[PDB]
RNA sequence: GAUUCACGCAGUGUUAACGUGCAAAUUACUUGUCAUAUUUGAGUAUAGGGGCGAAAGACUCAUCGAACUAUCUAGUAGCUGG
RNA sequence: AAGGUUCCUAAACAACAUUACUUGGAUUAGGGUGAAUCGAUCCUAAAUUACAGAUGGAAAUCCUUAAGAAAAGGAUUGAAAGGGAAUAAGAUUAAUAGUUCUUAAUCAAGAGAAUGGUAACAUAUCAUGAACUUUAAAAUGGAGUGUGAAAAUCUACGGAAGAGUUCUCUUUUCUUCUUAACAAAAGUAAAUUCCACUGAAAUGAAUCAAUCAGAGAAGUGGAAUUUAUUGGCUUUGUAAGAAAUUCAAUGAAUUGUGGUAUUUUUGCAGUCUUCAUAAAAAUUAAAGGGAACUUUUGCUCGUACUAAUAACCGCAACAGGUCUCCAAGAAGCAAAAUCUUUAGUUAAAUAGAAUAACGCAGGUAAGGGAAGUCGGCAACAUAGCUCUGUAAGUUAGCAAGAAAGAGUAGCUCUGGUGAUUAUCGAAUCAGAACUUUAAAGGUUAGGGGAAUCCGACUGUUUAAUAAAAACAUAGCAUUCUGAUAAAUCUAAAAGGUUCAUUACAGAAUGUGAUUUCUGCCCAGUGCUCUG
C-alpha cells in the first residue's frame, strides 16, 4: 500500500504554513499588577493587514509603567476601531469598544471577543473575523463565568480571563462566491498546502482506500469509527447521522 | 449600456445566472464611497479586507470586510452602550 | 576640477606655497592659467591679454611653467 | 547605432544592475552605473514626506552640511509642521483643561 | 570558470603541469620502458571531473 | 525526452572534493561526505563494502610517523 | 515619404491596418480637448467670457458637443449675444 | 482567470521524413498555445512499504505496479542447454 | 553556470576533424590572468549546525533560546541575481585591463555654547551635546493612461573636408562634424506637496480619466522635493592639449542653430485590482534629554579563453538541451514574412560526370467534382482594410468577423482636423477629374452552414504509442473538533506539522457551473445513543 495525503500531512515537508510576510503573533499583553489593579492607556497607532487572516490586526503602543520606553503591542481589531484611538486594557477600564476587560467584569450579555481560555494565556477562544463569544452569567462562590462560544457551545471560565470587548473586524467575509479557481488558489497563499484536492474515488487503490474499481464508486461505508488506523480514517469519522437534514 | 448586467457585465457569459447577480450586489458595496463617520464626507474608500481608509482626512476605520459597518456589527455598537449605561446607575 | 571667476582669488591663490606646478594654454581668443594645486586643478579663463600678462609674472621662480600652444608638449 | 556591453561581471538586469548609455568621444557609447531611487523621510504621526531634506542614500546624509540633513524647529526633522502644531496645543491646551480640574 | 575558490585553483594548476609528456633525456636510460606518459589526458577527450 | 534532450541543464554540482579524503563526494546540500564519513569523527568503514576498505587503509599512504615507530 | 504626403498612395487598397490603429480614436479626442479647453482658458483670461458662462462651456465641451475649434467659437459669438438681451 | 498577432513553448494530424537515424524519441509542414491556475534561473526542503503526484500507477539521474549499489550469495529449481 | 590552458606566438603534420589539408579547439616549446574604487570578504531570507539539557539497548535523534550560574539580550553557516562607503576618459600588448600608462577624481581610518524669514524654510564642516528612548531611510506586488528628460532614427536652415555617377541628366547620393568621472551656477523647465493675504453660492477649480473646497476652493506672492553626479536642460572647469574627418612630408585646417515626428530608456502624477496587501539585518541620519588646509595607510582571494550549428551536458566538430544585457533602414497596426547597412562567414559528416527506373521535398492540369476511402486523410479553396447588413437560441452578458453584398490601382488636384501674431509643423480622413493590363493577394493573411453526444467555462496529465468524454476547478452537501482538541509524523522525547492558528477556524469526504428536482426504504452491513 502507500501512506494517503492525511499521513504525509503530519511530517511538514511541503506542508508547512508559507508564514513569512506574517506580522505576528496577535494577542493581549502580559499579565502584570497595572493591568490587574489598574488601568493602562493604549494609542492605535494604525491598522495593519497580517496575511493569511480576513481579521486586521492593530498596532497598539502602550507606554511602559515599570521602565522608560514604549511598549509596543499587536491587537486583532474589533469593528469600529480607528487610528489615533485611545484604548484602555485594565481590570478597572470602561465597558467601550476595544477597551480590553477581565471576563467577570462584563454584565451578563456583554459582548467579548478574543477571549482568553486561561488567566495569562493572551487570547484563544472568538478571534476569527466576525466572530463574538456572549457572556451568560457569573457565579461568585467560586469565581467563574459561563460565556458561549461561537460553535454554540458554553464553556465556563475563570473571571479573570481578558476579553477586549466588541466584534472581531473583516466581518462577512465568506458571504462572497469565489468565483473562479484562481481567486480560491491566491487565497491559500499565506496557508497551508491543500488546495486542488484529488477525489479518493478517483485514485489508484494504493493511494486511497476508496480507489475503485471498473467503476468509480466507494464499495464500503464511509462512516467509520473513531480508533480506526491513521491511514484507513478517511470519509465521516464517528457520524452520528449522515445525509441531508430535513 | 446594459440593461440589467451592470457591474458583472465583466464576467461575460461563463459564471451562470445566480452567482453573477449574487456577486453583484457585494462588489457595488465593496467599491463604493461610504460617509465618514468622524470627517463626515463620503470619502472612505476600502484599502484591505476589513480596513476602511477615509481619504478626506486620513483616518483608517476598521469594519466589515465588504460594508463599512455589518448588520450585527452595529446593533452590538447599541448593546454594549444600553449595557454600559444602566451598569453605572444601579 | 574646478574655476576660479576673477582676479581676486587667482592672484591671492599664486602667491600661497600650496601650488605644485602652472599651465597656461593659448586658445585663438583666451588664454587658461590652469594653476595646479595639492588637491584640484584652478583655471582662470582670462580674455584681456594684457591682464594676463600681470598673470605672467606673479608666478614664483620656484615651480615649473609650461607655455602650451596649437601643438601638445 | 553603436551596442554596449556591462562592464561589470554582473549580467543581469537586477535592480543593482541599472546603467545608463552616455556618448563619448569620438562616437563611442559607454556604459555608467546609476543608482537607485530612494524615498524620503516621514512624519512619525501622519506618513507624510518632509520638506528640506533631500532624497538621498542613508550613508550620503553623512557627506551632507549639518544644515542640509535638518529642519531648524522643535522636532525638526522627524515630524512635519502640522505633526508638530498639534503637539504644542495638546501639550498646552491639556495641562489648563487638569489646572481647574483638580 | 571566472570565479574559482583559491584551493580550487591551484589543484587546476597542479593538473596542467602533470599534463606533460616525458622528458627526452629519461628516455634514454639504460632498461628505461617508460617511453610515454599514460595517465595523460586533454580537455576534449576526457574530463578530469572535479 | 528522458534521454538526450533533458540532459542539457546539468551544470549545478553536488558533489565538490572533500578535505579529509581528497574524493570529489563532499555533498553540498547534505553537508557531509559520502565516501569517508565527514563531520563524523569515525572514518566511515562497512564491512559490505570490503574492497572501499582496501581502497583506502592504513599501509595504503606514507606512513610518515609509523613506519618508523613499527620499525624499532 | 514626398508623395505620401500630397496623397498619392494613401488609397484604400494600400492600408493593411485598421482605421483605429493608423489614427487611434483616443489621441484625437485627447487633442480635440486640449484645443478647445485652452481656447476657453484663453477667452476667459482675455476678458471676453466670464467664470459662469465659461462653466457651462466647459462642461459642452466635456459632452462632446463642439466637433472642432471653428464651431467652438461660434457657439461662443453666439451665446454672447444672447446674454445682452 | 475576454478574442487574437509576435518572441518563445508544446506536440493535434500527415498515423509525412528518419527508422543499423542528427537524435537510445529527433526533423518538416499543418495545428494549438503565447502573463496572472503565466514562463524561467540560483539557494533551500521532502528519500525507499519512503518522498512527490490538478491522479496517468505517473515522476524519483536514459532504471518504477516499489530506485541505484554492496553483503547474505556460487540463493532454490522435480525445469531447458552442455 | 559548466569546461581548464582550450587563450597568443613560433616550428612542425606520424595520428584525429567519414576525401585531402600547407588549416585546426590537434603534436612540441615558449608567453599570458596586475584592483583602496569591479566582485568575494561584511548582513540577513527560505533554511542549516555546535557546548550544556532531554530521549535512546545502540547507532544517534530532538530542542536553537527553550530546559543553562552559558550566549547589554542571545550561538554557527546560508545569496559572485537580494542589502552594499568610494573611478572615469584617452592610449598601450602577439593575449590582460572600470586592474597597466598619462591626465583627472572619490571613499574610509587616522595625524597635524549662532543667526535670518510672519510661515513654508535657509546659511563654501562650522555654529558643543553623554546615558536612556523614539522616528525615518536601507525596504518591496501588479495593470492601464498622461507627461518631463536623454539616446537612437527621421527631418528644417547654413556650412567645412573627402568619396561615388556623369555622355543622358542630377546646385546630385554617401561618410565625419563627439565628449566622461567628478564639480560650478550665465540663463531656464515639467510635476507634486506646503506657507502668507482674502474668504467661494448666481457654486466654482480643473484632467485623456479623475479628483478637490468654509477642519477652507479659485487669484497674487513665496518655500521645499523629484527629474540617470553636484542642481533637471542648455552652458562652464575637466577639455582639446583628447578623439573623428581631411591635407602635406612630423606639421597644418574645421567642429552653428532648430523640430507641435517614431521607438527605447528613466523618472513623476493621479486611476484601477486582490478572501493576494506583495521580506530581514548589517549600516546610517535626526529628534526628545541635559551629562561634561596639508600629509600617511588601504592587507588576502578571482581576473586568459568559449558562453555554443566546434570550448558546457548528451560516448563526438551530435539538426537535441542550456539563464541574461546592447539593438539601424524599407514596410506594415505589428520586435510578423521578404530585402539591405555596422558586424560575422563562404567553411561547417567529400566532389566530378550522365540526366534511367523506384523514391524524399516542392508544383501544375483538360471534362466531371468525394463517384476514391473506415473517414474530405492529404491537397485545393476563403483571407488585409472601409461601407452597408447580420437569424434561430440565449444565463440577456453573448451568438457575431454570423451568413450576404459593394469598394480598393496609377497620375493631377481640392477640402477638413493646429501654434504664434501672414509664417510654421503632423500624418490622417473625405471628395473630383483623367489613364490603364480594372487594382489587398510578391510576402503576411478566417473556409462557411444545419443538427446530435460529452464536459459548464480558462486550466492539468500517461518524459518515449492514449491529450480526452479523464484530473482539477467555483457551486451544492455531509462528519468530527473548544484548542491539554481534530487530523497526524517519531523506536523515544520539556519531540514535530496544520498552528505567527481558534468555529466566517482546523481536519476528513461525495457530487461537479446556472435553472428545475432529489422520490419510497433503517430489514441487512456500517456509524451513533442522552437508553
Amino acid at each position: 500500500g502507500r501512506r494517503t495525503l492525511s499521513q504525509r500531512k503530519g511530517r511538514g515537508s511541503i506542508f508547512k504554513s508559507r508564514s513569512h510576510h506574517k506580522l505576528g503573533v496577535a494577542q493581549h499583553r502580559a499579565i502584570d499588577f497595572f493591568e490587574r489593579h489598574s488601568t493602562v492607556r493604549g494609542l492605535v497607532k494604525s491598522i495593519e493587514h497580517d496575511p493569511g487572516r480576513g481579521a486586521p490586526l492593530a498596532r497598539v503602543v502602550f507606554r511602559n509603567p515599570r521602565q522608560y520606553g514604549l511598549d509596543k503591542e499587536l491587537f486583532i481589531c474589533a469593528e469600529g476601531l480607528y487610528s489615533g484611538q485611545y484604548i484602555y486594557c485594565g481590570s478597572k477600564a470602561s465597558l467601550h469598544i476595544g477597551n480590553v476587560l477581565p471576563i467577570g467584569q462584563c454584565p451578563e450579555g456583554t459582548v467579548v471577543c478574543n477571549v482568553e481560555s486561561k488567566p495569562g494565556d493572551r487570547g484563544i477562544i472568538a478571534r476569527a473575523s466576525g466572530n463574538y463569544a456572549t457572556v451568560i452569567s457569573h457565579n461568585a462562590d467560586n469565581e467563574t463565568t459561563r460565556i458561549r462560544l461561537p460553535s454554540g457551545a458554553k464553556k465556563t471560565l475563570k473571571s479573570n480571563c481578558r476579553a477586549m470587548v466588541g466584534i472581531i473586524a473583516g466581518g462577512g467575509r465568506t458571504e462572497k462566491p469565489i468565483l473562479k479557481a484562481g481567486v480560491a488558489y491566491r487565497m491559500y497563499k499565506a496557508k497551508r498546502t491543500t488546495w486542488p484536492r484529488v477525489r479518493g474515488v478517483a485514485m489508484n487503490p494504493v493511494d486511497h482506500p476508496h480507489g475503485g474499481g471498473n467503476h468509480q464508486h466507494v464499495g464500503h461505508p464511509t462512516t467509520l469509527k473513531r480508533s480506526s488506523p491513521p491511514g484507513q480514517k478517511a470519509g465521516k469519522v464517528a457520524a452520528r447521522r449522515t445525509g441531508l437534514i430535513r | 449600456r446594459t440593461k440589467k448586467v451592470g457591474i458583472v457585465g465583466k464576467y461575460g457569459t461563463r459564471y451562470g445566472a445566480s452567482l453573477r447577480k449574487v456577486i453583484k450586489k457585494i462588489e457595488i458595496a465593496q467599491h463604493s464611497k461610504y460617509v465618514c463617520p468622524f470627517c463626515c464626507k463620503e470619502a472612505v474608500r476600502r484599502t484591505a479586507c476589513g480596513i476602511w481608509e477615509c481619504k478626506g482626512c486620513k483616518k483608517q476605520i476598521a469594519g466589515g470586510a465588504y460594508t463599512l459597518s455589518t448588520i450585527s456589527g452595529a446593533t452590538v455598537r447599541s448593546t454594549v452602550r444600553r449595557l454600559r449605561d444602566a451598569k453605572n446607575s444601579q | 576640477p574646478k574655476q576660479v571667476q576673477e582676479f581676486k582669488q587667482i592672484l591671492k591663490l599664486l602667491k600661497s606655497g600650496s601650488i605644485r606646478a602652472v599651465r597656461v594654454k593659448t586658445n585663438g581668443e583666451n588664454t587658461k592659467f590652469k594653476v595646479r594645486c595639492a588637491k584640484y586643478l584652478y583655471t582662470y579663463i582670462c580674455a584681456d591679454k594684457a591682464k594676463a600678462e600681470e598673470l605672467k609674472k606673479a608666478i614664483p621662480k620656484d615651480i615649473h611653467v609650461v607655455e602650451i600652444a596649437k601643438k601638445a608638449p | 547605432a553603436v551596442r554596449v556591453t556591462y562592464v561589470r561581471k554582473h549580467s543581469y538586469n537586477t535592480k543593482s544592475n541599472g546603467i545608463r548609455i552616455v556618448k563619448t568621444a569620438g562616437g563611442n557609447m559607454t556604459v555608467q552605473h546609476r543608482q537607485k531611487i530612494s524615498n524620503g523621510v516621514r512624519c512619525g504621526d501622519c506618513g507624510c514626506v518632509l520638506a528640506g531634506i533631500r532624497h538621498i542614500r542613508p550613508h550620503q546624509y553623512g557627506w551632507l552640511g549639518k544644515s542640509k540633513r535638518t529642519v531648524t524647529r522643535a522636532y525638526g526633522g522627524v515630524k512635519c509642521h502640522k505633526c508638530v502644531q498639534k503637539k504644542i496645543l495638546r501639550a498646552f491646551l491639556i495641562n489648563e483643561h487638569n489646572l481647574i480640574k483638580l | 570558470t571566472g570565479h574559482k575558490g583559491f584551493s580550487y585553483k591551484l589543484k587546476l594548476g597542479k593538473k596542467i603541469h602533470q599534463n606533460r609528456g616525458v622528458p627526452q633525456w629519461f628516455r634514454m636510460k639504460t632498461g628505461n620502458t617508460i617511453n610515454y606518459n599514460f595517465k595523460r589526458r586533454h580537455w576534449n577527450r576526457r574530463k578530469m571531473g572535479m | 525526452t528522458k534521454g538526450t534532450s533533458c540532459r542539457g541543464t546539468r551544470h549545478n554540482k553536488t558533489h565538490i572534493l572533500c578535505k579529509r579524503c581528497g574524493k570529489r563526494s563532499w555533498h553540498l546540500q547534505k553537508q557531509r561526505c559520502a565516501s569517508c564519513g565527514y563531520p563524523d569523527a569515525k572514518m566511515r568503514q562497512y564491512a559490505w563494502g570490503y574492497k572501499a576498505l582496501r581502497r583506502r587503509t592504513q599501509g595504503t599512504g606514507r606512513m610518515r610517523h609509523l613506519k618508523i615507530a613499527l620499525k624499532r | 515619404k514626398q508623395a505620401k504626403i500630397l496623397g498619392r498612395h494613401t488609397g484604400h487598397g494600400k492600408r493593411k491596418g485598421t482605421k483605429n490603429a493608423r489614427t487611434p480614436q483616443k489621441t484625437l479626442w485627447i487633442i480635440r480637448m486640449r484645443v478647445l479647453r485652452r481656447l476657453l482658458l484663453k477667452y476667459r483670461t482675455t476678458g471676453k467670457i466670464d467664470k459662469h458662462m465659461y462653466h457651462d462651456f466647459y462642461l459642452k465641451v466635456k459632452g462632446n458637443q463642439y466637433k472642432n475649434k471653428k464651431a467652438l467659437m461660434e457657439s461662443i459669438f453666439k451665446a454672447l449675444e444672447e446674454k445682452k438681451l
